[PDB]
């Protein structure tokens, strides 16, 4: 019974309502961000629950700012609210230092926030994880990701949902470093092929954006017409 | 092995969910049935309302909130008016501020961020009402739903409540023809759908059916009783 | 500050804490009030020590000059209801000028009684008060007021330890000729409390104060 | 001007206040009270700011006889004193100053009869005669004229008259009849009105 | 947390407030305190409960408190919530006295402190204070005075009366020794020493006793010497 | 222990689940609404003859146009009656003119479900009452119920408290859209008569009628004894 | 955000059990020992570590010292506490705090964390020495707020044992310089390196701790 | 008081007068008006010297903590942002001309005037009383691509005639350059300072 | 052993005194899975910890437990990473205030004070929890040379001629009470866990008398004394 409040530490020092948010997080569809010579590039596995809904609902893409794009995975309300922390921050760092937040300050900010929840009973923690990226052409590309538990660091690749260990697999197998963004969608869009579990969960919508000396440094959605390309690359490679 | 994770709003389960959440969308369920759909000209609202008795009135189900937003509601009716009166209030500062409609997209965004916060705070729990939400703007017609969770969903098509199931899969099955229906194919279509809902000897009539209408040149309006006839009168059984 | 809900409904639409407090009223000593012709008395068992001061320790109290009352349950909980009470009747004789009626001070103690019983981290009072006077046309008033703050008038009445018995006794006693004369309105006080009975009595009169009966003149009704 | 007087004799305290309203150049009301009963042996004779004059008594009225109902005994002319100033005081600095100016005349039990002046300012002091209006500039000098501590009842009444019919010859107000009570060990008593 | 609140000032099914009643469960584990009233005085007679050999005593009294020129009082139960309580008495009377400039009668004082008292049994959602206490003192109104209040706050005049320990049986000897507005305080002192004497299992360094009286229109407010408390040898002899 | 604010698997706030519960332990009352104008009658239910009936008060006036029948926990009614008196008031100070039983039922309403605790000092609890709204504006006699859930609706003919289920179906056999107002007195007075515990006289009932011709009026003793002769 | 009920409250008995848990960890806390002589007090208790980084024994003023057994972290919390009250009383009266005055004031906040919301007892008790009126004090103040002046004591891991060996080698007219040699000996009872005991002396001159040198010269008798 | 700042290719200079008045005594003939904001970032205070130092030193504060933050020397244009958002938000309760200059790795030398009303612009800059009498020489002198030796004489020449002619301005003139190599801060007394025949 | 009520879930003591919660607190220290050293001399203070990185697929860059709380006092983190960063946020906080009041850098000890009793109020407050982490912190002071710090969840703290922190923490203090500056940190850490270290596998923080900067030495650095070592 150890396992109620945040505030509580269990006898072998682990604090549960934190672990407990990141199973809802691992019971999500997987998104994943690669940053490659000149941006980053985001994906998700958004899986179609029902026809009903419009192509282009529930987003797991956001604008947080103009040079800062986040893909999350777990409670997508939740997440919401996070986007909502993650522009307002960016947003005040303007007001009062007068230029544009660096993705590392961003992170740690947020970061920061997520951890509050995980200290108290009158609150619990985050259930959801995302990704941060930008470019700039003093900062270059940088990927940072956050988990329920507040923790924040960069990275070359990264996957996060139920998926991340099969997607962190085929990621490894890029040399990203030395790749475009434009070669970098159509591997993002091929990885995220691969890991979807046809049998389990039928019907999903790939979601696309990208941010890069190609975009000027602005975090937008890949163009359907380069986004139908990597599609058409990921099914035809998956044979 | 769910008894003390399912009284507070700040718990999560082992499995990773909150019951709390999971019991306010159960609310949702007992309400009865709306359905909401639209074309490329226009967004409708179905509903059916209960009545006890003989004697009494069918309750409400489709609230105006704007001259081009209206809401179909399910679930709890004193947490539909807390957040009906939310939303009217937001699309009067955007009027008042900017002297213009406030984006139907942007309004359901701020429904989200509202009934999101009370399901993260010990003491709180979630709004146990789901909408319908049927708008015109710069970008059209718009169906949107709202859940007790919440999320937010932009549809086609959709229907909430008791046995709302059985809407849904009439709306999937003629959702192609949808965008290309004049108004009153489209009411029909709705009116279709949410008699699925009803067992077998019960029918659609003036007292029980509730429509609501926004499109191009038409502001948000209610038809009850009496205005709802014109709308079953060429419907075949 | 605190704000625990202390007092909420349980399945048959039973308020607890409301019904233990009632409890706590059932634990304290017997109150008797009758309504006369042109008197009103209110009579309380005392239970007292030899060695104890006896002026200090009064379950009779004056709210106003025309307004007095009688309580049941927790001493302290009726000693802050009645200084509440004293602080409205002048705020009343502030604002309208005139004196409080003996049921604008009942109804003002009994939503008092309910508001402490919807309202976050607190529990409610635990007294019953039997409330007596005249008003302006000189009409004998009694009322009772309960912990929930329900409040009605009554011609007699008991609170307290037996005071079911005491009621029903009262029932069968409230006759025109019981209530004919001031001497025999004090005596069916005292009979009433002798049934579950040392005794405490008050009168009050048409615009003559309240007057508490000596121990000798107690001495001759028994 | 309203015009307040006390003169304390060995066993009693005699109050006396005009009865005229004023509003601009019109007595709006000639049988007005001035005095307020704090308790059965106490009177608060109240002048100065419209309203304010009203709101403080009145307020004072009702604690005095709070005190009273929760105590079971009445506060003494002097603990009554003083409550007043400390009201008056306590608010002189605050955002609702009363621009009141005070007599109290009380019997107590023990202490026999007092009188205290307060101005707005909430000074008190305890004197066996005072004024307060622009009257008190032309009857102040006859008190202490023919004033003794041992003074009869009946000669204190006549000496209140040698003030008033003073402000009927010399006072540039019209001010024509005036409110007179006694206080004593039988509490307070209405003496006729004095008028000219 | 609803989780880790103890829930202390609810009503039990029976009408009872268990926070008071573990309280005065408390208090009857205290030292032995009585207070006696008499025509020319008041007395407070204390067990202390300090005994120990390596005791200081910086103080001249240690269960014994004055509240004003006209009042003292004793106390049984928590220490340190009796600190807290006697801090407020003084800071009340020193408020009446700003306010009226005359001295608050004794009753007044009582009632006040009762107020707070009765307030942590009705909200807030703390324990309640656990302490008697017993007052002395001279009014004008009423004269010498005895009081006692009691953790729910109640309180009650008494011309004798215990808290603390064996007050059961200290009130036993009191009612058939006291006589009833025949008291001097020399036969007070007498009664108070025959009453320690049975509850107390005595030595002046075991007891202490304060007296109050009025000299020249003026409140004495003495604690016996050492010397004084003679007065354990004056009853072996009877 | 669980908040006043969990929700039950099926979707139901325990608390106004239990509060609607104690409206079964209240006494009965009956609205109906004619062409003619709206009835309210309530069972005072005297617990001891030594109490005055007259200070039983189960139907009180909001304004002149509009009358409230109570049933359940009456203490907690006199602030929700409060509340309504307030608001007609506050409604013709601002806009000068009469506010609508509707409009009246729906500001009451607004008061259910602001419980919880999370100040300092707010609702704890909901309600325990239900109430009928009777009265006439520009749209006629209308009759509302509210429940303790904070759901209002209008209502042909409306029976509240312990006998209501009964009270009900009576009302359903004998109502008609064009029956008098004479008629609804007497119909109500009928039911109410087999629903009560206690033989139905003229000081243990209370009745009311609001008419488009005439104020809120309380039946007097002598009117009630008239209608009972049959 | 903080809890509002108290985590300390009565149990059936009358026993405050919160208070008692309190004393268990004073009792298992390090041995000190506080002896009041005709012109001083000293305090004295037990203690890859820098010794000389972390004190036991500390000045609250210049005339007034303290030192604790039981739990080091809540010490620190009153050390600072007595620090200020003695200078918000200095701001007001313009003279040095009384030892009363300060224990006083101290074991009120102890006696708040037995009561107010959402918090524990302090899980310590205090040896406060003062000089002031030419008279040398020493109180002790435990966890519910209760204090008392002793002579001498001991507290902490062995204390029974501490203050029967003081009430056999302790009188009144004993000055300073002896007190501490009999103070050094009540801890030897139960244990020794001028490293890992601290002594605190107060007299006329005041409050100080005595220095590593100090200490190394009177174990050496 | 007279401040200026100069841009150069690789840094800036800055100079001040050093005279504090109250009324026409002068309490401080030698002030500091040069304030070091960071290792590379200083600012030239004229105005209240209460409300100068007092921003100055929440800025230091502010700005210091933001570095360590970002682990990285501060932006010239965070610092002058950062005193624009106090002068601006308290302009009614300030009487603070500043101007902040530096270099930093991303934008080399920079000068910021931050008048009184709290608007902020690049420039070089003058402010306070004495900087009226300049303005035509500055104008005049003022040559685009000016090395560093002739930023600090065009500096030195600029407040020497300033401080002839404005009774609030006058004393030593306190020079600092400011490059990547670090700062060199020097004081022009007496005979060193610039002199015009009458 | 014993336990009573809720004293193994919030901050209230035990039967014998103890308090659960942070003991738990001490336990969630090693949930990290690594060990810090620190050991000072006359010259320098150095801290040593290990740099895992299992994925590849991280910037290695941005993990680090080295943190420059200001120019010239830095510290190592052991324990949970994301109560590790708040606990550096909190100490810069503080540091940078201590400037800005007094205009005097903060001392080591003082800083660490600071952050044990802020530490202090987790154990003694029942609604939040205590951080699982441990600050180690150095810098020079300038009367007493080198220091090197610790403080814990307990709200401990001391001052150090060396110590250590997480898993190896015992066989660490084992190996260097044995001994009693940048050469015996790396061997003490080498020989606990039996690795002998790539230089990518470290991270070393030096402060010096001559250089009190605190510095983060590059991995040809700290490969110039596994070199030496050799
Ligand atoms: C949210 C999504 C869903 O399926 N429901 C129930 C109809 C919601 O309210
Ligand atoms: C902190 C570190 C140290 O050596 N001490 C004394 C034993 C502390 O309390
Ligand atoms: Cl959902
Ligand atoms: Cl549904
Ligand atoms: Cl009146
Ligand atoms: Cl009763
Ligand atoms: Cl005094
Ligand atoms: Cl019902
Ligand atoms: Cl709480
Ligand atoms: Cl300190
Ligand atoms: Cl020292
Ligand atoms: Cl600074
Ligand atoms: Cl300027
Ligand atoms: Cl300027
Ligand atoms: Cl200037
Ligand atoms: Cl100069
Ligand atoms: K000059
Ligand atoms: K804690
Ligand atoms: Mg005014
Ligand atoms: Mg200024």
């Amino acid at each position: 019974g150890y396992d109620l409040s945040a505030s509580t530490f269990s006898p072998d020092g682990r604090v549960f309502q934190v672990e407990y948010a990141m199973k809802a997080v691992e019971n999500s569809s997987t998104a994943i961000g690669i940053r490659c010579k000149d941006g980053v590039v985001f994906g998700v596995e958004k899986l179609v629950l029902s026809k009903l809904y419009e192509e282009g609902s529930n987003k797991r893409l956001f604008n947080v700012d103009r040079h800062v794009g986040m893909a999350v995975a777990g409670l997508l309300a939740d997440a919401r609210s996070l986007a909502d922390i993650a522009r307002e921050e960016a947003s005040n760092f303007r007001s009062n230092f007068g230029y544009n937040i660096p993705l590392k300050h961003l992170a740690d900010r947020v970061a920061m926030y997520v951890h509050a929840y995980t200290l108290y009973s009158a609150v619990r923690p985050f259930g959801c994880s995302f990704m941060l990226g930008s470019y700039s052409v003093n900062d270059g590309a940088q990927l940072y990701m956050i988990d329920p538990s507040g923790v924040s660091y960069g990275y070359w690749g990264c996957a996060i949902g139920k998926a991340r260990q099969a997607a962190k697999t085929e990621i490894e197998k890029l040399q990203m470093k030395e790749m475009t963004c434009r070669d970098i969608v159509k591997e993002v869009a091929k990885i995220i092929y691969i890991v979807h579990d046809e049998v389990k969960d039928k019907a999903f919508e790939l979601e696309l954006s990208w941010v890069g000396e190609l975009t000027n440094g602005r975090h937008e959605i890949v163009p359907k017409d380069i986004r139908e390309e990597a599609e058409k690359y990921a099914k035809e490679s998956l044979k | 092995f769910r008894n003390q994770y399912d009284n507070d709003v700040t718990v999560w389960s082992p499995q990773g969910r909150i019951h709390q959440i999971e019991y306010a969308m159960e609310a949702v369920k007992q309400g009865s049935a709306t359905v909401g759909l639209k074309s490329k000209t226009h967004a409708v609202l179905v509903a059916l309302k209960r009545a006890q008795s003989e004697l009494a009135a069918h309750q409400k189900k489709i609230l105006h909130v704007d001259n081009h937003i209206g809401i179909s509601i399910a679930g709890l009716t004193a947490d539909a008016r807390l957040l009906c009166n939310f939303m009217r209030q937001e699309c009067l500062d955007s009027r008042f501020v900017f002297d213009r409609p406030l984006p139907v997209s942007r309004l359901v965004s701020l429904i989200g961020s509202k009934t999101q916060i009370p399901t993260q705070r010990y003491g709180r729990r979630p709004y146990g009402v789901g909408l319908l939400i049927a708008g015109y703007d710069d970008m059209g017609p718009h169906i949107f739903q709202t859940c007790p969770s919440a999320n937010y969903f932009d549809c086609r098509a959709m229907s909430i409540g008791a046995r709302s199931q059985s809407a849904r899969t009439y709306l999937e099955r003629h959702m192609s023809e949808f965008m290309e229906c004049n108004l009153n194919e489209l009411v029909k279509h709705g009116l279709r759908a949410l008699r699925e809902t009803l067992p077998a000897e019960q029918d659609l009539t003036t007292k029980n059916v509730s429509i609501g209408i926004v499109g191009k040149d038409l502001e948000f309006t209610i038809y009850d009783d009496d205005d709802v006839s014109p709308f079953l009168e060429g419907l075949e059984e | 500050s605190y704000d625990r809900a202390i007092t909420v409904f349980s399945p048959d639409g039973h308020l607890f804490q409301v019904e233990y407090a009632q409890e706590a009223v059932k634990k304290g000593s017997t109150a008797v009030g009758v309504r006369g012709r042109d008197i009103v008395v209110l009579g309380v068992e005392k239970k007292v020590a030899k060695l104890q001061d006896e002026r200090t320790v009064r379950k009779i109290c004056a709210l106003d000059d025309n307004v007095c009352m009688a309580f049941a349950g927790l001493t302290a909980d009726a000693r802050i209801v009645i200084n509440r009470a004293r602080v409205e009747c002048q705020s009343h004789r502030l604002t309208v000028e005139d004196p409080v009626t003996v049921e604008y001070i009942t109804r003002y103690i009994a939503s008092l009684k309910q508001r402490y019983t919807q309202s976050n981290g607190r529990r409610p009072f635990g007294i019953s008060a039997l409330i007596v006077g005249f008003d302006f046309d000189g009409t004998p008033r009694l009322y009772q007021t309960d912990p929930s703050g329900t409040y009605h008038a009554w011609k007699a009445n008991a609170i307290g330890r037996g005071a079911k018995s005491v009621r029903e006794f009262l029932e069968k006693n409230y006759t025109d000729e019981a209530i004919e004369t001031d001497d025999l309105t004090i005596k069916l006080v005292i009979k009433a409390l002798l049934e579950v009975v040392n005794i405490e009595l008050a009168v009050m009169r048409r615009d003559q104060s309240l007057k508490i009966l000596n121990p000798e003149e107690i001495e001759k009704y028994v | 001007m309203e015009y307040l007087i006390g003169i304390q004799g060995p066993d009693y305290v005699l109050v006396a206040s005009d009865r005229v309203a004023a509003s601009n150049i019109v007595q709006m009301k000639d049988d007005h009270d001035k005095m307020f009963k704090m308790s059965e042996k106490i009177l608060l004779l109240c002048v100065g700011e419209a309203g304010d004059t009203v709101q403080f008594a009145e307020y004072i009225q009702k604690n005095v006889q709070l005190y009273k109902m929760r105590n079971g005994y009445e506060l003494s002319p002097t603990a009554a004193a003083n409550f007043t100033r400390r009201n008056l005081a306590d608010c002189l600095r605050s955002r609702t100053p009363y621009h009141v100016n005070l007599l109290l005349a009380g019997y107590d039990e023990h202490e026999g009869p007092a009188l205290y002046y307060m101005d707005y300012l909430a000074a008190l002091a305890k004197a066996p005669f005072a004024a307060h209006g622009y009257g008190a500039f032309l009857t102040l000098s006859i008190l202490d004229r023919y004033y003794t501590p041992t003074i009869s009842r009946e000669r204190a009444v006549e000496l209140l008259r040698k003030c008033l019919e003073e402000l009927q010859k010399r006072f540039i107000l019209n001010l024509p009849t005036f409110s007179v009570r006694i206080i004593d060990k039988n509490g307070i008593h209405d003496l006729d009105n004095i008028s000219f | 947390s609803r989780r880790y609140d103890s829930r202390t000032t609810i009503f039990s099914p029976e009408g009872r407030l268990y926070q008071v009643e573990y309280a005065m469960e408390a208090i009857g584990h205290a030292g032995t305190c009585l207070g006696i009233l008499a025509n020319d005085g008041v007395l407070l007679a204390a067990e202390r409960r300090n005994i120990h050999k390596l005791l200081d005593e910086v103080f001249f009294s240690e269960k014994i408190y004055k509240l004003n020129e006209d009042m003292a009082c004793s106390v049984a139960g928590i220490t340190s919530d009796a600190n807290v309580l006697t801090n407020e008495l003084r800071l009340i009377a020193q408020r009446y006295l700003l306010q009226y400039q005359e001295p608050i009668p004794c009753e007044q004082l009582v009632t006040a402190l009762c107020d707070i008292k009765q307030a942590y049994t009705q909200f807030g959602g703390k324990r309640p204070f656990g302490v008697s206490l017993l007052y002395i003192g001279w009014d004008k109104h009423y004269g010498f005075q005895l009081y006692q209040s009691d953790p729910s706050g109640n309180y009650g005049g008494w011309k004798a009366t215990c808290i603390g320990n064996n007050s059961a049986a200290a009130v036993s000897m009191l009612k058939q020794d006291y006589k009833e507005g025949e008291m001097t305080l020399k036969s007070a002192l007498a009664l108070a020493i025959k009453v320690l004497n049975k509850t107390m299992d005595l030595s002046a360094e075991k007891v202490e006793i304060a007296t109050l009286t009025r000299e020249n229109g003026k409140t004495v407010i003495r604690v016996l010497k050492q010397k004084e408390v003679q007065l354990i040898k004056k009853h072996e002899e009877e | 222990d669980r908040g006043v604010n969990t929700f039950s698997p099926e979707g139901r706030l325990f608390q106004v689940e239990y509060a609607i519960e104690a409206i079964k332990l209240g006494s009965t009352a009956i609205g109906i609404q004619t062409s003619e104008g709206v009835c309210l009658a309530v069972e005072k239910r005297i617990t001891s003859p030594l109490m005055e009936p007259s200070s039983i008060e189960k139907i009180v006036e909001i304004d002149a146009h509009i009358g409230c029948a109570m049933s359940g926990l009456i203490a907690d009614a006199k602030t929700l009656i409060d509340k309504a008196r307030v608001e007609t008031q506050n409604h013709w100070f601002t806009y000068n003119e009469t506010m609508t039983v509707e409009s009246v039922t729906q500001a009451v309403s607004n008061l259910a479900l602001q419980f919880g605790e999370e100040d300092p000092g707010a609702m704890s609890r909901p309600f325990g009452v239900a109430l009928l709204f009777g009265g006439v504006d520009e749209k006629g006699p209308q009759l509302f119920h509210m429940d303790p859930s904070g759901t209002f609706v209008q209502c042909d003919a409306r029976a509240i408290g312990s006998a209501s289920e009964g009270a009900q179906s009576s009302l359903q056999e004998v109502y008609h859209k064009s029956m008098t107002l004479k008629e609804a007195i007497k119909s109500s007075l009928i039911i109410l008569k087999q629903v009560m515990e206690e033989k139905l006289n003229a000081t243990n009932i209370e009745l009311a009628t609001v008419q488009p011709g005439q104020n809120f009026h309380m039946f007097t003793k002598e009117e009630l004894e008239e209608v009972i002769k049959d | 955000r903080g809890y509002s009920f108290s985590l300390t409250t009565f149990s059936p008995s009358g026993k405050l059990v919160q208070i008692e848990y309190a004393l268990a960890a004073v009792a298992g806390g390090a041995p000190s020992v506080g002896i009041k002589a005709a012109n001083g007090v000293v305090l004295a208790t037990e203690k890859l570590y820098d010794e000389r980084s972390v004190h036991k024994v500390e000045p609250i003023t210049k005339h007034i010292g303290l030192v604790y057994s039981g739990m080091g972290p809540d010490y620190r919390v009153l050390v600072h506490r007595a620090r200020k009250l003695a200078q918000q009383y200095y701001l007001v009266y313009q003279e040095p705090i009384p030892t009363a005055q300060l224990v006083q004031r101290v074991a009120s906040v102890m006696q708040e964390y037995t009561q107010s919301g959402g918090v524990r007892p302090f899980g310590v008790s205090l040896l406060i020495c003062g000089w002031n009126e030419g008279r040398p004090y020493l109180f002790q103040s435990d966890p519910s707020g209760a204090y008392f002046a002793w002579k001498a004591t001991a507290m902490g891991k062995n204390y029974v044992n501490g203050k029967t060996f003081l009430e056999k080698r302790y009188n009144e007219d004993l000055e300073l310089e002896d007190a501490i040699h009999t103070a050094i000996l009540t801890l030897k009872e139960s244990f020794m390196t001028e490293d890992n005991i601290e002594v605190g002396i107060c007299n006329e001159a005041g409050f100080r701790r005595l220095t590593p040198t100090e200490v190394k010269d009177y174990l050496a008798a | 008081t007279t401040i200026m700042a100069v841009q150069f290719d690789g840094g800036v200079v800055l100079g001040a007068d050093s005279r504090t008045t109250t009324g026409s005594y002068i309490a401080n003939r030698v002030t500091d008006k040069l304030t070091p904001i960071h290792d590379r970032i200083f600012c030239c205070r004229s105005g209240s010297a209460a409300d100068t130092q007092a921003v100055a030193d929440a800025v230091t504060y502010q700005l210091g903590f933001h570095s360590i933050e970002l682990n990285e020397p501060p932006l010239v244009h965070t610092a002058a942002s950062l005193f624009k958002e106090m002068c601006y938000r308290y302009r009614e309760d300030l009487m603070a001309g500043i101007i902040i200059a530096g270099w930093d790795p991303q934008e080399g030398g920079q000068v910021y005037s931050v008048p009184m009303g709290g608007m902020m612009v690049r420039q070089f800059a003058i402010g306070g009383s004495g900087s009226s009498y300049i303005y035509g020489y500055v104008d005049a002198t003022y040559r685009e691509g000016m090395t560093k030796e002739e930023c600090l004489q065009f500096t030195a020449n600029a407040l020497a005639l300033a401080m002839e002619r404005d009774g609030s301005s006058g004393g030593v003139i306190r020079l600092a350059a400011i490059a990547e190599s670090g700062v060199e801060r020097q004081v022009l007394l007496g005979d060193q300072i610039p002199k015009f025949a009458v | 052993g014993s336990s009573a009520g809720f004293d193994r879930h919030i901050t209230i003591f035990s039967p014998e005194g103890r308090l659960y919660q942070v003991e738990y607190a001490f336990k969630a220290i090693n949930q990290g899975g690594l060990t810090s050293v620190a050991v000072r001399g006359k010259d320098c203070a150095v801290i040593v910890t290990q740099k895992k990185v299992p994925d590849k697929l991280l910037d290695s860059s941005t993990v680090t437990h080295l943190f420059k709380i200001t120019e010239n006092i830095g510290c190592v983190m052991t324990g949970m990473t994301a109560d590790s960063r708040s606990q550096v946020q909190r100490a810069r906080y503080e540091a940078a205030n201590w400037k800005y009041k007094y205009g005097y850098e903060i001392p080591v000890d003082m800083l660490c004070k600071r952050i044990a009793d802020i530490s202090q109020v987790y154990t003694q407050n029942a609604e939040m929890r205590p951080l699982g982490c441990c600050m180690i912190l150095i810098g020079i002071d300038e009367e007493q040379g080198p220091q090197v710090y610790k403080c814990d969840p307990a709200g401990y703290y001391c001052g150090f001629k060396a110590t250590a922190a997480g898993v190896k923490q015992t066989e660490s203090t084992s190996f260097l009470e044995k001994k009693v500056t940048v050469e015996t940190a790396i061997t003490c850490l080498s020989t606990v866990l039996s690795i002998d270290f790539k230089p990518s596998e470290i991270e070393v923080g030096v402060v010096t008398v001559e250089n009190p900067k605190f510095r983060i030495l590059t991995e040809a650095e700290i490969d110039a004394h596994l070199v030496a070592l050799a």
